[PDB]
């Protein structure tokens, strides 16, 4: 019925500027008023601002004062959101939502802003293996880390996709502003070690692809 | 401003039955002559945009099915479902468009049942670590239930409490169970200054921490 | 068209039960009529018996008598066959066949039901090699045999799948409640006895993976 | 009941050459009332599922290449194919609609063509297998043609049928050809009782019989 449309992520640094663009189609955009909402840590959200269109009516939060300014295009029919003095707490998934009537609203799918003082780097991986020569269980459990890349995300397979089941995926967390990951996967001990597995990671901004056999 | 509140933060539920969720203004959101009251709930699934559910509290959304409803004016907000979906996994919000600045809601979540526990995910460092000057101990948690759990380290019998990365994933599409991944980083010539290495956990449902450890020689 | 939508392989034993559910889609199910076919030491088609799900009229052949029932549900629009006092000729595919009009007949993917008193074990690898020193022909052969394992089919490799060239794999023979399969390959005189190869097999069900050298 | 008979049971037939298949059944199939003649014609791909091709006899059905063409009243039925492809290697099957039960043919494999020459190669026992408590002696046949052959075994001049067993795959895409495995089985103490080990095949192409040989010591 509409179409929402946005830029993608982008990689900014410290101190610049960032324009966020909101697309619209299908609807007069001298009409209904656009709003912004600011999404921190995953789950809670945060009231950016609005503004509208034919009146220059703008209202900001107490906390983007000075920081978020709305700037509307009538030839063009789209949105407009620029920030000033970026810092660490201001990478969040970004959304626009159009104000209809009091009942329902429209929804974006979001741009993905990171901001960091960085350098891309091939992603440096290492082997790991338990160290006990015996154990109780039946399964054998075995993992890689990943560690010194950047920027997200990373595919991180096993055997070349081979083995879809047990595998988990955990998130990265920032530390000396870059990312680092881990995963793990069951393997039975009637293989282990007498075959080997590989970790294949995968870097499309670096276009590195490098393999460990454990 | 005015500021709302949601309780509880999580519940586990199942297949079938019902749900209510509570949101609780500190101030009166109705509006005299319409008898209408300002709220909205919001439904947002993992990677796709948030969606509305009940508006005015009183009414459905056209195209929303009939198990969402919700009763309730004035200070306390009812949201009710008759019979959960498989699809039904999302994080809910609620906002009033009272007054400015517009204010927003916690976030619930539900989660699935029940009794998952792991027992030793203990990896000892590799040989490769100690090549680029560092060096990392990890530990990890697979198959667990519930989500909230304490980690400690112990080195030589001392706690440590930096150098800590915890990690945690969503809730599995199989097992419906959790997965906690430990990082504990460090230096190249304090490794070789401890030998015995001790991860403890505490969990719920045994009435005594599991505890495991390894030796470097 | 229709999506007909089976169960997987089932491994029961001589004595017992055994259920096989066929899931039709796109069309009414009380309308058309169901059968079902046995296919007989591989290249012989058998007929089972048919149902009318409207009426649930239920008829047999001759040999199938007091054997396999024939239910089905309305709810679901599926069709069960159940099996009793199961011997061992009763291991064969089955088909689902579902008559809707007389131009074509719409036909399943087919069930594979293995019925033995058999324990899973791991197999064993005896390698082959010529006793000759010496030969006219320009291209040697060698053999790999995989004995004592269970159950059917096992992926058998040569040199971890690097040599795809002049590979013959035989299919199993049963043996007193053991499968046994051969397989040979053709190398010229020039790596043997220049280089050394090994014989790599896989077995699913048992994880237990085991390689030997010639 | 009612039988049917389906002759040949197999056909070797090149590129480009017409086919034509017999199903014979044991009286008139035809029917007074709708003058329709009731039988089907199925073709089972290796590794798939068998499918309806030419239904009453006289249509082909929607979708059917026009290379099938059904045609035969009454007792006789005769299948034609105009051309055969590279895609039409399969299994037929003749089915029966007039009577309860329903009969099913015996079928008809296609083959390719042509002139394989064989080849023996014999293999002595291994060395894990006299220490597991028996041995094998077995000889394998690759690369021939028809699929028609025999295999003997004769044991120190003597011939003994007892742990004969054959091994025979499909047709190798790759040279149009078979391969055979023979497999004897025997326990470590008649393998010290006895010497030479021979076996002996036939092949319709060869005058003799290709006889191989190895000894114990």
């Amino acid at each position: 019925e509409v179409q929402l449309q946005q830029s993608g992520p982008e990689l900014v640094k410290p101190g610049a500027s960032v324009k966020i663009s909101c697309k619209t189609s299908g609807y007069t955009f001298t009409e209904y008023t656009m709003y912004w909402v600011k999404q921190s840590h995953g789950q809670s959200l945060e009231w950016i601002g609005g503004i509208n269109p034919n009146i220059d009516d703008t209202t900001y939060n107490q906390n983007f004062k000075d920081k978020a300014t709305l700037t509307v295009d009538k030839s063009s029919s789209t949105a407009y959101m620029e920030f000033r003095s970026l810092t660490f707490d201001d990478s969040a998934v970004y959304y626009c939502a159009r104000d209809d009537k009091a009942s329902f609203a429209f929804w974006g799918q979001g741009t993905l802003v990171t901001v960091s003082a960085a350098k891309t780097t091939p992603p440096s991986v290492y082997p790991l293996a338990p160290g006990s020569a015996a154990q109780t269980n039946s399964m054998v459990t075995l993992g890689c880390l990943v560690k010194g890349y950047f920027p997200e995300p990373v595919t991180v397979t096993w055997n070349s996709g081979s083995l879809s089941s047990g595998v988990h995926t955990f998130p990265a967390v920032l530390q000396s502003d870059l990312y680092t990951l881990s995963s793990s996967v069951t393997v039975p001990s009637s293989t282990w070690p007498s075959e080997t597995v590989t970790c294949n990671v995968a870097h499309p901004a670096s276009s590195t692809k490098v393999d460990k056999k454990i | 401003d005015i500021v709302m509140s949601q309780s509880p933060s999580s519940l586990a539920v199942s297949d079938g039955e019902r749900v209510t969720l509570t949101c609780k203004s500190s101030q009166s959101l109705l509006y005299s002559t319409n008898q209408k009251n300002y709220l909205a709930w919001y439904q947002q699934k993992p990677g796709q945009s948030p969606k509305l559910l009940i508006y005015w509290a009183s009414s459905r959304e056209s195209g929303v099915p009939d198990r969402f409803t919700g009763s309730g004016s004035g200070t306390d907000f009812t949201l009710t479902i008759s019979s959960v979906k498989a699809e039904d996994l999302a994080v809910y919000y609620c906002q009033q468009y009272y007054s400015y600045p517009l204010t927003f809601g916690a976030g619930t979540k539900l989660e699935l049942r029940a009794d998952a526990a792991p027992t030793v995910s203990i990896f000892p460092p590799s040989s490769e670590q100690l090549t680029s000057g560092g060096a990392s101990v990890v530990c990890f948690l697979n198959n667990f239930y519930p989500k909230d759990i304490n980690v400690k380290w112990k080195i030589d019998g001392s706690e440590r409490q930096n150098g800590v990365l915890n990690s945690w994933t969503d809730q599995d599409s199989k097992d419906s169970t959790y997965s906690m991944s430990s990082t504990l980083t460090l230096t190249k010539d304090e490794y070789e200054r401890h030998n015995s290495y001790t991860c403890e956990a505490t969990h719920k449902t045994s009435t005594s921490p599991i505890v495991k450890s390894f030796n470097r020689n």
